[PDB]
C-alpha cells in the first residue's frame, strides 16, 4: 500500500490520504491545518528537515525509511518520495507531493 | 477560502474514486460530482485524447509525475487552462499501480 501526503507552506499537512488512518492513526482531516513538525518523529526529525531542505532545491527526492510517529507514540518505518509541484502562473512552489511507501511495521 | 489547486484519487481510466474537497474553489465542481465519473467527461473534447494519452504515459512511467496542460470544464461549463499533474502510486512491495492522483494546477 501507499499514502499520498500533501505538504505546503511550513511543510504542514495541506491534505492527507485516507490511508493515513491505517498507518499513523491520525484522521486525514485532523492533520489538515496542523503543523507536521509537531509529530515529525523524535530522533528522526533531523532526517525530515534535511531531506525537506534538499527537496525544496531539487524538486523530487526520496527519503529513506524513518520512524514515522503514530497517534499512539509508535514509530512506523516507512519510506517517502517527495515531489514539489510548481505553480505555472507565478512560477513558485505550490504543494509538495509526498508518496509514502509502506514497507515495515510500527516500532 | 481555498487555493485553485487540488488532487483526486483516480484509477487508470480516470474514474475519480475520491476527490479532495478543494475542487469547489478550483472549478466549482463538488467532489461527489466527480465520484464515479471519468475526468475525460469534463475535459475539452479536442484535448480528451491528449489527457488519455498522458494518462497512459504515467502508467508507463510507474512512480513518476506527468503534468498535462489542457482546458478543463468548470461548474460554469467553461473551458479554463489547467495543468493536471498525475502520479502513479506504485506498491513498494510488488509491481502494482494502486491509484493515480491528479494535481490540478490552474495556469492562466
Amino acid at each position: 500500500k501507499t499514502f499520498l501526503s500533501r505538504h505546503s507552506m511550513d511543510m504542514k499537512f495541506t491534505y492527507c490520504d485516507d490511508r493515513i488512518t491505517e498507518l499513523i492513526g491520525y484522521h486525514p482531516e485532523e492533520l489538515l491545518g496542523r503543523s507536521a513538525y509537531e509529530f515529525y518523529h523524535a530522533l528522526d526529525s533531523e532526517n525530515m528537515t534535511k531531506s525537506h531542505q534538499n527537496l525544496c532545491t531539487k524538486g523530487q527526492v526520496v527519503s529513506g525509511q524513518y520512524r514515522m510517529l503514530a497517534k499512539h507514540g509508535g514509530y512506523v518505518w516507512l519510506e517517502t518520495q517527495g515531489t514539489v509541484i510548481y505553480n505555472p502562473r507565478n512560477l513558485q512552489p505550490q504543494c509538495i507531493m509526498c508518496v509514502n511507501y509502506v514497507l515495515s511495521e510500527i516500532e | 477560502c481555498q487555493p485553485t489547486e487540488f488532487i483526486s484519487r483516480h484509477n487508470i481510466e480516470g474514474i475519480f474514486t475520491f476527490v479532495d474537497h478543494r475542487c469547489v474553489a478550483t472549478v466549482g465542481y463538488q467532489p461527489q460530482e466527480l465520484l464515479g465519473k471519468n475526468i475525460v467527461e469534463f475535459c475539452h473534447p479536442e484535448d480528451q485524447q491528449l489527457l488519455r494519452d498522458s494518462f497512459q504515459q504515467v502508467v508507463k512511467l510507474k512512480g513518476q509525475v506527468l503534468s498535462v496542460m489542457f482546458r478543463f470544464r468548470s461548474k460554469n461549463q467553461e473551458w479554463l487552462w489547467m495543468r493536471t499533474s498525475s502520479f502513479t502510486f506504485q506498491n513498494p512491495y510488488s509491481d502494482e499501480i494502486e491509484y493515480i492522483i491528479c494535481t490540478n494546477t490552474n495556469v492562466k
